């Protein structure tokens, strides 16, 4: 399902569309910005040069120089943000390749959206894309409870699970499939009396 | 151009206090908001013109070519006073007396009808408020919907266990890195 | 704005300033990815529930006691009790940037639904227990979660029930100082002051800005024309145009850092709630002072706080061990 749900749509792939965009988006008004006069008599150098004094030439030129240095700068700053971004997203993709890949991470809501039981990365251009495998309980059919159970006038515990009954007697089962046992001494500790 | 103070705007009646002295009010961004007219000893009150940015709320332009628009931080009821040939700059005046117009917290929106009913947000606006193309078919904004609810009958001594479970494959996009570039 | 801004009441300066070409056609393509931004780590943070649950009208778990916490009817806003002490302590003339161009556009999450996101996220934890952050919600009776949190801390769960009433006491006792504690003093609510306060800040100086001189005969746009000859009039009025449109550009590129710094705390946040509030997590004091029993969020004016319950060992009797 996966190959089709990526596929169904261009929108799937926005994370990276716009990292290549703004790239190229960028170049596209620094290359414009030379267009600019800045003030200046005209956007050429070649005119400044062959149609006024040197004396006075600079003057026009220095209203260019500095505003397409200054052009570039900002430029060049709206990159380093762009790179400060970008490294808390590898590193971030980094802990998924280190934790979800080869491993299994406990923490809920990190390596898919559920229990979370393997991975698989996938190549990506100018990026990765992880296949998150997920544990996601089904329908479910609800129980009478009871945290505890007295038998001999002595306290009785799940050693790990819950008592569950149908409505005629109790059962012990695991705590995400319905597995139910009869309850017995080795899935149950005494803890003092019952009262 | 009081006594060579130019300016632009529109002058009310203000009821802040002028000593006899003072003559010009200056406020917080430190430009002129009070004048005192040398006529009347009364004082006017400065304030520029009705203005705000003009948004455009569009769906996909081969889907459709209707075009809602909301205008921001301004009172539905001024926009209509200030239509007027050579007095606005938009030339399509035509929506300012328009379609039903509803009004939120950032502005109202021209062109799209308000529904009450509620459905996912498309295209966001501010304050709950979420324009979208539906059903002949035109714009409708209405308000955000959190999803359905869902209540839980919670019971101290009831418990619900699943009896079957579900492997669902769920995937991730994330950037590693952009093009190096030089200059 | 572009025009306004830096050429306001004035076509003779307008026209001018188009010779810049797109300079500050990217200043609004800049701020509108924070603007936006600002709309997402919302929707990331505050939106991980594909349902709105609603909490039962009984609220006896058990000897638990959660009046404080839960939404209150009474007040016209669904707005919980710690939420009221929260919003009164945090503060937002402002009409005066408005007039500037300086635009505060609302959020698309307003603050009701904000107050009804965390009234979900308050009502899987108490009554569904963590499994609503993993799939369909089921219901288990609070009793019973406090003996799986314990189970997870290490204790057996049989120390739970044998001390139950003494813990819903203490816990009705512990959350009962966080109401005090929080309007004890002004400076627990700091880290959200500061973040209201610099932006704030910021936009003085940009209204302030725009009354410098920077070099020229004078700060006021229409008096240079109206007192100097045309001829060195665009020269004169270039390094005024340049002055406000670098203080512009000032403005904006500290303002992208200040997104960065909420950007990740955007993420930080939004971890934490995965893992301190849905569920409980191991990694020692990543959710709060000591062992880790569950969390309860509570929604602020521009934040998000939560309510660790932390599990801490009282005194102690040293032992002869082999
Ligand atoms: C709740 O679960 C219990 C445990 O399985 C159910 O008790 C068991 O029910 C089955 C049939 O429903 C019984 O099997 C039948 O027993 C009779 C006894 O004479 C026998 O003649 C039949 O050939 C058949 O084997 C089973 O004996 C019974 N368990 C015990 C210990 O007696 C109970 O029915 C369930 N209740 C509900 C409402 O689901
Ligand atoms: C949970 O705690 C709140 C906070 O004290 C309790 O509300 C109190 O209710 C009594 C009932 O007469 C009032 O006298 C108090 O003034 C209330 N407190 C406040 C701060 O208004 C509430 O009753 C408790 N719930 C349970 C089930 O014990
Ligand atoms: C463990 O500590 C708790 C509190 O930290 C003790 O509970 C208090 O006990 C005293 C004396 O028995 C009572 O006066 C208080 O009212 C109790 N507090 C509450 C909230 O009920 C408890 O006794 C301690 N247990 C041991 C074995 O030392
Ligand atoms: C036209 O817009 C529609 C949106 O309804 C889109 O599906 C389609 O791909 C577009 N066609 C183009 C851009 O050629
Ligand atoms: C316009 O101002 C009036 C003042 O009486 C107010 O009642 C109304 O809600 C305002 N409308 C908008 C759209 O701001
Ligand atoms: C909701 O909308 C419908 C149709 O648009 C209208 O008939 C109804 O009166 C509206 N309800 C309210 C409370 O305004
Ligand atoms: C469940 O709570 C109700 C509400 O007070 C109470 O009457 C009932 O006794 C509780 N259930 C049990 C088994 O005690």
């Amino acid at each position: 399902k996966i190959q089709d749900s990526l596929s169904s749509t261009a929108s799937a792939l926005g994370k990276l569309q716009d990292v290549v965009n703004h790239n190229a988006q960028a170049l596209n008004t620094l290359v414009k910005q030379l267009s600019s006069k800045f003030g200046a008599i005209s956007s050429v150098l070649n005119d400044i040069f062959s149609r006024l004094d040197k004396v006075e030439a600079e003057v026009q030129i220095d209203r260019l120089i500095t505003g397409r240095l200054q052009s570039l700068q900002t430029y060049v700053t709206q990159q380093l943000i762009r790179a400060a971004e970008i490294r808390a997203s590898a590193n971030l993709a980094a802990t998924k390749m280190s934790e979800c890949v080869l491993g299994q991470s406990k923490r809920v809501d990190f390596c898919g959206k559920g229990y979370h039981l393997m991975s698989f990365p996938q190549s990506a251009p100018h990026g990765v894309v992880f296949l998150h495998v997920t544990y996601v309980p089904a329908q479910e059919k609800n129980f009478t409870t009871a945290p505890a159970i007295c038998h001999d006038g002595k306290a009785h515990f799940p050693r790990e699970g819950v008592f569950v009954s149908n409505g005629t007697h109790w059962f012990v089962t695991q705590r995400n499939f319905y597995e139910p046992q009869i309850i017995t001494t080795d899935n149950t500790f005494v803890s003092g009396n019952c009262d | 151009n009081f006594n060579g103070l130019k300016g632009t705007g529109v002058l009310t009646e203000s009821n802040k206090k002028f000593l006899p002295f003072q003559q010009f009010g200056r406020d917080i961004a430190d430009t002129t908001d009070a004048v005192r007219d040398p006529q009347t000893l009364e004082i006017l009150d400065i304030t520029p013109c009705s203005f705000g940015g003009v948004s455009v709320i569009t769906p996909g332009t081969n889907t459709s070519n209707q075009v809602a628009v909301l205008y921001q931080g301004v009172n539905c009821t001024e926009v209509p006073v200030a239509i007027h040939a050579d007095q606005l700059t938009p030339t399509w005046r035509v929506y300012s007396t328009g379609s039903n117009v509803f009004q939120t917290r950032a502005g109202c929106l021209i062109g799209a009808e308000y529904v009450n009913n509620s459905y996912e947000c498309d295209i966001p606006i501010g304050a709950g408020i979420c324009a979208s193309y539906q059903t002949s078919q035109s714009i409708i904004a209405y308000t955000m919907s959190l999803g359905a609810e869902n209540s839980v009958a919670y019971s101290n001594n009831s418990i619900a266990i699943p009896t079957n479970f579900t492997i669902s494959v769920t995937t991730e996009i994330l950037p590693v890195s952009m093009t190096k570039t030089s200059v | 704005d572009c025009t306004m801004y830096i050429c306001g009441d004035s076509t003779e300066c307008s026209n001018l300033l188009l010779q810049y070409g797109s300079f500050c056609t990217q200043l609004k393509r800049a701020l509108t990815g924070i603007a936006v931004e600002q709309d997402k780590n919302t929707q990331e943070v505050f939106a991980q529930v594909k349902q709105i649950y609603k909490t039962p009208p009984i609220k006896y778990f058990g000897g638990f006691n959660f009046s404080q916490i839960l939404p209150d009817p009474s007040k016209p806003s669904k707005r919980s009790f710690i939420e009221d002490l929260l919003f009164n302590k945090v503060t937002l003339l402002i009409c005066a940037q408005k007039f500037k161009g300086l635009t505060v556009l609302p959020p698309l999450l307003t603050d009701e639904m904000i107050a009804q996101y965390t009234s979900a996220l308050l009502a899987g934890t108490i009554t569904s227990g963590w499994t609503f952050g993993a799939g369909a919600a089921l219901q288990i009776p609070f009793a019973m979660q406090m003996a799986y949190r314990f189970n997870g801390i290490g204790v057996t769960q049989n120390v739970l029930y044998e001390n139950q009433k003494l813990i819903a006491n203490q816990f009705n006792s512990a959350i009962g100082k966080i109401q005090d504690s929080l309007s004890s003093t002004a400076s627990a609510l700091g880290k959200l002051q500061d973040v209201v306060n610099h932006n704030a800040q910021a936009l003085n100086t940009l209204v302030k800005q725009l009354s410098s001189k920077f070099g020229a005969i004078s700060s006021v746009l229409n008096d240079i024309f109206s007192r100097l000859d045309k001829v060195e009039a665009e020269v004169q009025i270039d390094r005024l145009i340049t002055g406000r449109l670098q203080s512009l550009q000032t403005y904006v590129t500290q303002q992208l850092i200040r997104a960065a710094e909420i950007r990740a705390s955007a993420n930080l946040a939004a971890t934490k709630m995965s893992e301190c509030v849905l569920g409980q997590s191991k990694r020692v004091d990543f959710c709060g002072k000591g062992y880790h029993l569950m969390s309860f969020p509570q929604s602020a004016p521009h934040g998000v706080v939560f309510l660790h319950v932390t599990y801490v060992p009282a005194q102690e009797k040293n032992f002869t061990t082999a």
